[PDB]
């Protein structure tokens, strides 16, 4: 309901959050691992104003803009993000309540049948172990061959189910010609 | 009417190569995108004409009848007005992402997204004494939390509250 | 196979039929995406384990 | 069948916050359900600490967190504000107070 | 909204093993997971009544 931000100075006990936040020196004001995403995945045309195939496309075939543009649904992932790593779940309810990310990693072994004293003891491990993990994702989505392959396939569709359309266009379909005005 | 290729359109002045055998340009659809001039060997890009589509935004009949106009995409003074276009050819024109808004001023404050347009913009009828707006999307109050290394928030009341919900669980049978 | 279905063996029928455009192609790529498809649900519900 | 017949513990599923009944109403081609929430109001931040150090020792709450107004420490549940005096049926010793980070010196009863 | 917002007790629904998290991300005509598990490892076998 209500844009959170991120707390001003960041330290969460061990856990290295630097690789999912915003970036405020890029001018896109992404995360490191979106903006990987964004040069991993190719598009032709994004609907925005231009006034080779993309301009072909005169032929009444035209393509809207969406209404939510790609700035502020980084806000609302980040609104997220920092709701989820401050508060706790308990924004989900109702107003959100301050809660130290500990606390809350002792609710969450706690709900799975682990007794707390484990990460109270393991503290230290655990965070490495997470920062470890969160350092090789990246390489990971990075070094793979294809990763998304479903929103590359949902965008090669469409592409090609319109390339199939304007193709159409230059059949005879048993007339003289395929031209409507020499005839 | 190049030696029979009847059309409407623009000629330029193109870059193309047209070795001596070639004359004719083509592409996807068969449309001649370029052509050989048959007196002075010139070659020349044909383009399409502008063109576009238009749409109404109102408020309902009910409350007014003043009305804004968008058209798809033109760049507005590119080619804003060549009856119907008795809107001045003014009035605050805008322009935005998505084309060019005519009837509509534009606030710098925000406010919830009435009448969606596209590209984060939308519209409204707010009442400044009666005229159409055309602010930006706005997501909400932006909110702040105290984080600290020893704090929490425990509530001290509760409230039960009651919500609706509606679900289609069939449509009407027909036989043809 | 479109081409066998609409026309046996004439050649005459395939030629005329080449004039309808890229209708036969659509049609053989939505069955074989049907058919792997096919082979892809039975799959995720097993190979579990 | 999830809602209706049942306390469902999907979070967003029937009602905005912590579900407790429903009621199913007809309608022309359709379904209308009433569902009954519970949500939290009214604030008030402490002072915590994860875990409270006796003699050599670790204590950790049985099911609570430990709150402090700001002189004496308290036992209470995570949804509503209720204090108790720290006993040692709210705690289990587990550890030699060396491990933990952030715990503080305070003392319980012995009943 | 049943992973990101509280923990989740459905079985292989976020991730493989006991959930404990999840952060969402942003990608062109999509949204991308990072679920956060946890697996138990090494054994030792003993004697039960
Ligand atoms: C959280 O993780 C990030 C990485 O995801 C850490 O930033 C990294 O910090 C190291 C140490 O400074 C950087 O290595 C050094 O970088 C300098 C350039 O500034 C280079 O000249 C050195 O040779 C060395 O490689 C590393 O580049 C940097 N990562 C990035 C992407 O900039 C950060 O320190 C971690 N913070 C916590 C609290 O864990
Ligand atoms: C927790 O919240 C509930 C409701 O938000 C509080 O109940 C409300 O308490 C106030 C003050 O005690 C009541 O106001 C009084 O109403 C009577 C008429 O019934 C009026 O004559 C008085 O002058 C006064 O305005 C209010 O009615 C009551 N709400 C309901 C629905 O009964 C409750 O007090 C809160 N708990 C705590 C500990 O504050
Ligand atoms: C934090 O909570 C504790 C626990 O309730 C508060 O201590 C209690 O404070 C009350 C009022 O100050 C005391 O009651 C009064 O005690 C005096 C003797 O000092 C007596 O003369 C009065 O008739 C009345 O009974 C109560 O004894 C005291 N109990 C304890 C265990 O400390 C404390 O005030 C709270 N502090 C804050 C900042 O909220
Ligand atoms: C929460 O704990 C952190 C970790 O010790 C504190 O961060 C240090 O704070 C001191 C003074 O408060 C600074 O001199 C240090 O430079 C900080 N550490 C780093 C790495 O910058 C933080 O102050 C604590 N916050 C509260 C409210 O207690
Ligand atoms: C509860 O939160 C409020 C607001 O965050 C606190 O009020 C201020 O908090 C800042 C942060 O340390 C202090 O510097 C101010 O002195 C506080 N002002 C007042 C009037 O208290 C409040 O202190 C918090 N409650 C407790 C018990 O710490
Ligand atoms: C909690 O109390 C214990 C004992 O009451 C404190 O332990 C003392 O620590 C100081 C400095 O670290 C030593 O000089 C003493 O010898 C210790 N005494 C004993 C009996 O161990 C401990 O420091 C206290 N901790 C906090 C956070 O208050
Ligand atoms: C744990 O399992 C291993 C393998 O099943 C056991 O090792 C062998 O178990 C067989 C089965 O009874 C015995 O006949 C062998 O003598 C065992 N070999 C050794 C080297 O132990 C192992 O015994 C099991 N642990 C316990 C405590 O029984
Ligand atoms: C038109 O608006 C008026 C006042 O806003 C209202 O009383 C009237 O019912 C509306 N007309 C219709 C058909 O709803
Ligand atoms: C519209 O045309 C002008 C002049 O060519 C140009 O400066 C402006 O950037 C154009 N607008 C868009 C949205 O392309
Ligand atoms: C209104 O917004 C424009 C947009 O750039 C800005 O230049 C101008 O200073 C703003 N004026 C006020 C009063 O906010």
């Amino acid at each position: 309901k209500q844009i959170y931000k991120t707390p001003p100075i960041k330290y969460f006990g061990g856990f290295n959050f630097s690789q999912i936040l915003p970036d405020p020196s890029k001018p896109s004001k992404r995360s490191p691992i979106e903006d990987l995403l964004f040069n991993k995945v190719t598009l032709a045309d994004a609907g925005f104003i231009k006034q080779l195939i993309c301009a072909q496309k005169f032929n009444g075939l035209t393509v809207l803009p969406p209404l939510l543009t790609d700035e502020m649904i980084a806000q609302y992932t980040s609104a997220l993000l920092a709701g989820t790593i401050t508060s706790g779940w308990t924004f989900g309810a109702g107003p959100a309540l301050q809660i130290p990310f500990p606390m809350q990693m002792a609710y969450r072994f706690n709900g799975i049948g682990v007794t707390q004293n484990v990460l109270y003891e393991n503290q230290k491990l655990i965070a490495n172990q997470f920062n470890s993990a969160i350092g090789k994702i990246q390489d990971s989505l990075s070094s793979t061959p294809s990763a998304l392959g479903k929103l590359q396939d949902v965008v090669n569709h469409n592409a090609q189910a319109l390339n199939t359309l304007v193709k159409q266009l230059s059949s005879k379909f048993g007339a003289i010609s395929s031209v409507l005005n020499d005839i | 009417n190049f030696n029979g290729l009847t059309g409407t359109g623009v000629l330029t002045e193109s870059n193309k190569k047209f070795l001596p055998f070639q004359q004719f340009g083509r592409d996807i659809a068969d449309t001649t995108d370029a052509v050989r001039d048959p007196q002075t060997l010139e070659i020349l890009d044909i383009t399409p004409c502008s063109f576009g589509g238009v749409s109404v935004i109102t408020p309902g009949t009910n409350t007014s009848n003043q009305v804004a106009v968008l058209y798809q995409g033109v760049n507005c003074t590119e080619v804003p007005v060549a009856t119907w276009r008795v809107y001045s050819t003014g009035s605050n024109v805008f322009q935005t992402r998505a084309g060019c808004l005519i009837g509509a001023e534009y606030v710098n404050n925000s406010y919830e997204c009435d009448i969606p347009i596209g590209a984060g913009i939308c519209a409204s009828y707010q009442t400044q004494s009666q005229s159409i707006i055309a602010y930006t999307m706005s997501l909400g109050a932006e909110n702040s939390v105290a984080y600290s290394n020893n704090s929490i928030a425990i509530p001290t009341n509760f409230t039960i509250s009651v919500t609706t919900e509606i679900l289609p669980v069939s449509m009407t049978k027909t036989s043809v | 196979d479109c081409t066998m279905y609409i026309c046996g063996d004439s050649t005459e029928c395939s030629n005329l039929l080449l004039q309808y455009g890229s209708f036969c192609t659509q049609l053989k790529r939505a069955l074989t995406g049907i058919a792997v498809e096919q082979d892809k649900n039975t799959q995720e519900v097993f190979a579990q384990v | 069948s999830e809602c209706v017949l049942g306390q469902s513990k999907r979070v967003d599923f029937c009602g905005k916050g912590y579900h407790l009944m429903s009621f199913p109403q007809s309608a022309p081609h359709g379904v209308v359900f009433l569902h009954v929430t519970y949500v939290p109001a009214q604030e008030k931040n402490f002072t915590t600490a994860p875990a409270i150090c006796h003699d050599g020792k670790a204590h950790f709450p049985r099911e609570g967190v430990f709150v402090s107004n700001g002189t004496h420490w308290f036992v209470t549940q995570r949804n509503f504000y209720e204090p108790q005096i720290i006993t040692t049926d709210n705690t289990f010793v587990s550890g030699n107070c060396d491990v933990v980070i952030g715990i503080v010196n305070n003392t319980v009863y012995d009943p």
